[PDB]
């Protein structure tokens, strides 16, 4: 029991994680058979001032590179940019390449990241999409390039390699078709996130879970139909809920219908009055529905 | 209430 | 970037997770070199009930074991118990052992769990011991036998076995010598937890993570010497601080001496009213000072 964000073991992506520097920068790249990606910042020759990346790339000298794993070298062939991203073709096969796919997360979405330093692994936590396309994540000098990725029917999915922090905090990261999420620019510009929608079905899991951890100051003796609240949703920063099956074993188990955890969110969302959920003091919409259910009893 | 051998 | 909780990557650990049945129990456990260590109550007839252990092991037959890694099985030679945990000899190797020692966590360290489902690591996250002996995790039927570990300055040390739930939702464990954390029985019996002891060192590091997130509404400029702390802190539950060298660093970054975050302790402890710290409601002691200089300046 207990509620607690965690994330798929790391693995398959720890020996696919290596060190790129170039100038003064560095930060971590992923390499997958004989190619390296990691974010095309890296070849900025000045990240306090606007960046034109076609002069970056025509002056670059492969030879200014530096690739590595473990202090092992991997000799640069060529570069080339695809999207956001930098793709380096290297002199060598990583042998420990692991069987994997690309595919790009949803908002509401839950992930892993690999959080590196310099090309070392340094610790692994899951996050969640937010609706602007950027993440909570936990990011300091140095862990640039880092790794998202989920494991699903046994197949390891590259979805998030990290490129920037936004003035509000906010983590900004592109896909591995190069493409940013939220379509945020790879520049030390001021760009804002923009307003934050709240995942509607994972604060209700949130709620659940708090219900079988034994709280339930935040339950009342009233209902908000689906309807009713997929209205008052798209005017407060929520999103809408398509349906109520996805808590079917939750409302079975606590005896709450989807409609009155709804009640509590549009009552919730002025203040906890002091009070806590799970030792948060606000609605927290980090954990999908699955995720609670799986970590709630036998799954 | 208590233990549950896991 | 706020604070969140981490874990450390779990790779070299992996590839000893194997999956241990007997009858129809089935947890997990941690094979290295030549032996298998797992809970014990996996040989119970009946894990629902009071057990007696000398029984139980004067019934096992080694052949009713099941142990394997995936498609890899693994053949039980011998079995014996140390402690809570049951050693178990087999005819392999693992390959993959890697270089490690063993050592006991102490209250207010933190460290990973890596949660496995039947023998399939499913899962890793940090954890921090509290003063009962025991973690604020989460577990779910079958993950028992899950491992608990730390990576410290190049060494891999094998620290937490997964044994029980408490009914009060703690989940109890033991270290590697057999010996479960907070002298709890592997038994389905009633035992309480008792009355936690907050980190103090952890809270002044807490504290320290919310000015260095730009909070400082707590921030009081009023200091209490150590020594009334320590006071203080015996009748509110909470551990004396050993010094102040452990945040020297954390001191300098943000101008606040540990003296001024321990009167802010004091105060913060009667409540934070209708206001949050790094959003959350009250003190959190569940971060070292070690946790927090990373995940504010990774320098490890």
């Amino acid at each position: 029991s207990g509620l607690r964000k965690m994330a798929q073991p790391s693995g398959l992506v720890e020996p696919c994680i290596v060190r790129v520097s170039y100038g003064n920068n560095v930060l971590n790249g992923l390499w997958l058979g004989d190619e390296v990606i990691c974010p095309r910042h890296v070849i900025a020759s000045d990240t306090t001032r606007v960046i034109n990346y076609e002069n970056e790339m025509s002056s670059v000298r492969l030879h200014n590179f530096s690739v590595s794993k473990n202090n092992v070298f991997l000799g640069v062939v060529s570069a080339r940019y695809k999207g956001v991203n930098l793709v380096l073709k290297v002199n060598q096969v990583n042998p420990n390449t692991p069987e994997h796919k690309f595919k790009s997360i949803k908002a509401g979405e839950s992930f892993n990241i690999l959080a590196c330093y310099e090309g070392c692994p340094g610790s692994v936590y899951g996050v969640n999409m937010r609706s602007q396309g950027t993440i909570k994540g936990s990011f300091i000098a140095g862990t640039c390039g880092s790794v998202g990725y989920v494991l699903e029917n046994g197949i390891l999915y590259f979805v998030y390699m990290h490129h920037l922090e936004l003035g509000n905090g906010s983590h900004v990261g592109s896909n591995f078709e190069g493409e940013m999420y939220g379509g945020y620019e790879d520049q030390p510009s001021m760009q804002l996130e923009g307003t934050n929608v709240m995942s509607s079905d994972n604060v209700v899991a949130f709620l659940y879970a708090a219900l079988i951890n034994g709280e339930r100051w935040f339950v009342t003796n009233t209902s908000m139909s689906l309807e009713s609240y997929n209205t008052w949703a798209k005017t407060n920063s929520f999103t809408e809920l398509s349906s109520t099956d996805a808590f079917s074993m939750l409302a079975a188990k606590t005896g709450q219908s989807v409609e009155k955890l709804l009640d509590s969110i549009v009552r919730l969302n002025k203040g906890f009055g002091g009070r806590t959920i799970l030792s948060y003091g606000s609605l927290c919409d980090e954990f999908t529905p699955t995720e609670v259910i799986r970590q709630m009893y036998g799954v | 209430v208590n233990s549950t051998l896991q």
